[PDB]
């Protein structure tokens, strides 16, 4: 059958092209509420991850954001103490204590 | 203990470490990472030729690991019952986003975040492009590192705003700086190098839609060529045979001829043998897709019929005869429409596409505008069936349809190999 | 791969099976060889010169050797282009004037190579001259027909001379089938 | 125990029937991505 | 069909061999109008090309 | 030598414009990395009008 061209007149219309627009961003992943579900529970949970996607998702500009805004408990010192020059153990400390 | 130097895992306590499955199989150190998320502790490289080094107590592991990387590059790890033993989380990032105005506005905030002035027209062009990229009219594409390129090439050409104009030019730019190759394509066409008819009628001769595979992303037609002998029900595709090709049975192949077969069964014997090829190459074929230009072209072939070469053919065909989608619908069609530019629009030229495409038609402003202005007709057809009476313009009924004409041809062929069959018995 | 099949042989069966229908279960078996080597052959197009030299040995035709012919032809028979139509003209030209030109000599080429001949400034003052002969064909008919000097149809039809042979050939098959009888 | 694990974090500190839901529910939808390809395709007629 | 002379002439008609020419030196890519402009939009925006 | 100067990597503010035939791109250009550092091709047409 002959398409029309309403049928296959796809762009959106053009309404205003005289102005600047401002928009606020958008939450980290928009559009993408599986990857965000799967990192809400991997990171609630402690769980190791993985993501994956076609190449130039900007996989790591979107989850470096995303987890930026993340608040996680305040982590132990962790750091090498030398009980001897042989052996060096692994001490934790409260935050700011090393 | 003053030279030791903290890697990646003493700097994520209580954090995320963010890596590359990519580069840990490249580097090979995949088995020592997995080993070590195993053991929940990790030591330091120690060289193997200094016996005066430092028993190290291994370090403590407390952290969130999130490997990124490509589905592809996961299977390589995910041969490893450690794997998803370890890593129970997959979070897999749809590759498309839903064409919605809600999602505009978010693509909109997203490049103002990075830094441009976009006006509204070309927000709506930005995001009508990227639909277009995602090659599907609903599913815009969530390839946002590609579509941050775009608008910063829009931005050059339209000296910092991104007018609904700079982003037209930066879509024009990025098509003709890799379009050499079309160039070259359509400067032979003219110069008679490489004859294409857009216009008039021929027998067997049919104007299908490549995307060629010496090359990046560009439909353009070949002429694709199908004749018919009397003979044994065999079907050769030569394009598919040209070597280390006739001992393997190609899908494409097996679904041309079953629907051959199956489809016209007073001579089921097939007393016709399909020679398929196309002319000249730069030609890529599937091998694996019957394609509805070959199914036209055989039964133009076999019933004598000219089809029309005004009207490009494409489509992947099921032996029922259900035509099928195809990827790169946008391609071929752009292509086609290009050829026929060149050449001149004679206001008949078209295309005959699947309808399951219907919802990939994402052409390029150009062809919609020819569109409105009944100079080129996109034809969508849902069964072999329709696509063949498009091509010979009559139909399926009355007297000398083109069934009628398919039947008569392979009585003839028939009729002739029985007259053979004669003279190997006499 | 003596046990592989070809681009330019199934492009040559194809038209060969197609353009004669009254025989379809073709009759004959054509071998198709270079006289000397340094032949270095594409392998992936069907040169116009095996077709048209398979069609004279189909009809028994005597072909003039006046003429060079060049071009790859697909399974329909549409004489296509070839690269370096100009290298292949030179040479015939150079091959004929060092046995004496006769103002007969000539090469038949595809008219799609019309926009690559740049023929040099010898090979253009000989045609000035009528000294030797460049003839353009679009399809393998035209090539034949050239070649033969007769017309397909008519009185002494190349077609009608090609379907004698291809009938002759079939007669002696049937003669033959008279003694798969015993 | 991975899965009671991701009802545990859902639930907070519990496995209750609508946790063990839950998580059962996130193990299908986080791998369910070709799937929703799939019937994305099938209702736009991609595939018929 | 036999292609007359006139058909197959291609070198340009030589006007004069006797005096030599003054032009002056052609744009940087003449005639490679794509590669111009591509690197145009290379360097105003300064991408890698 | 175990006397490496901790050297602070130097910045890059240049344009790379990679040369070379079609063939020696074909290599680079797999690599999903190559398209998205080079994203500008400047073609040279083998023929001018």
């Amino acid at each position: 059958m002959r398409l029309s061209y309403e049928a296959l007149e796809w762009r959106t219309p053009i309404e205003n092209s005289t102005e600047p627009v401002s928009l606020p961003p958008p939450p980290p992943f928009f559009g993408q509420e599986r990857a965000r579900e799967a990192l809400e529970l991997a990171i609630r949970g402690g769980f190791h991850a993985y993501l994956v996607g076609p190449p130039s998702l900007g996989k790591h500009e979107a989850l470096l954001a995303y987890l930026s805004t993340q608040s996680v408990e305040t982590p132990p010192d962790l750091l090498y103490v030398p009980l001897s020059e042989r052996k060096v153990a692994v001490l934790t400390l409260p935050s700011g204590q090393e | 203990v003053s030279l030791i130097r903290p890697g990646a895992v003493h700097r994520a306590q209580g954090g995320y470490l963010i890596l590359d499955a990519l580069s840990l199989k490249r580097e090979g150190t995949w088995e020592a990472f997995k080993r070590a998320l195993r053991n929940g502790q990790v030591e330091p490289v120690t060289e193997p030729q200094a016996p005066a080094g430092l028993e190290v107590e291994p370090f403590p592991i407390q952290m969130q690991v999130i490997l990124v990387g490509t589905p592809e590059a996961f299977e390589g790890l995910e041969e490893d019952p450690a794997f998803s033993e370890l890593f129970r989380i997959r979070a897999e990032f749809s590759p498309t986003l839903p064409a919605s105005p809600e999602n505009c506005t978010a693509l909109g905030g997203w490049l103002l975040a990075q830094g441009f002035q976009l006006t509204q027209g070309g927000l709506t062009r930005l995001y009508d492009e990227a639909r277009r990229m995602a090659e599907q009219r609903d599913r815009m594409d969530a390839r946002l590192v590609e579509i941050r390129a775009l608008a910063e090439e829009a931005a050059v050409l339209g000296g910092g705003l991104l007018t609904a104009e700079s982003v037209e030019q930066a879509i024009a730019a990025r098509e003709h700086r890799s379009f050499l190759s079309e160039e070259e394509f359509l400067r032979a066409v003219q110069e008679g190098v490489i004859r294409l008819r857009t216009t008039g009628r021929a027998v067997g001769e049919v104007n299908s839609l490549v995307v060629v595979e010496a090359a990046p992303y560009w439909g353009r037609p070949a002429r694709l060529t199908a004749r018919a002998a009397p003979g044994r029900d065999h079907l050769i595709s030569i394009d598919r045979e040209a070597g280390l090709g006739g001992q393997i049975f190609h899908k494409a192949v097996l679904t041309l001829a079953g629907y051959l077969r199956s489809r016209y069964i007073e001579h089921g014997s097939l007393p016709v043998t399909i020679s398929l090829a196309f002319e000249q190459n730069y030609v890529s074929i599937e091998g694996d897709s019957a394609g509805l230009a070959e199914l036209v072209a055989a039964l133009s072939a076999i019933g004598n019929l000219p089809l029309r070469q005004d009207l490009a053919v494409t489509g992947a065909v099921d032996q029922t005869g259900k035509v099928l989608a195809v990827g790169a619908i946008n391609a071929k069609v752009e292509g086609f429409f290009r050829v026929c530019k060149a050449l001149g629009l004679s206001g008949t030229q078209g295309v005959i596409l699947p309808e399951a495409n219907l919802a990939n038609l994402t052409l390029r402003a150009e062809v919609l505008e020819a569109v409105r202005a009944g100079q080129f007709h996109i034809y969508a057809v849902e069964t072999a069936e329709q696509a063949l009476e498009i091509l010979a313009g009559a139909r399926m009924e009355g007297f000398r349809g083109l069934q009628e004409k398919i039947r008569a041809g392979l009585e003839a062929f028939a009729r002739l190999e029985e007259g053979h069959d004669k003279e190997d018995r006499e």
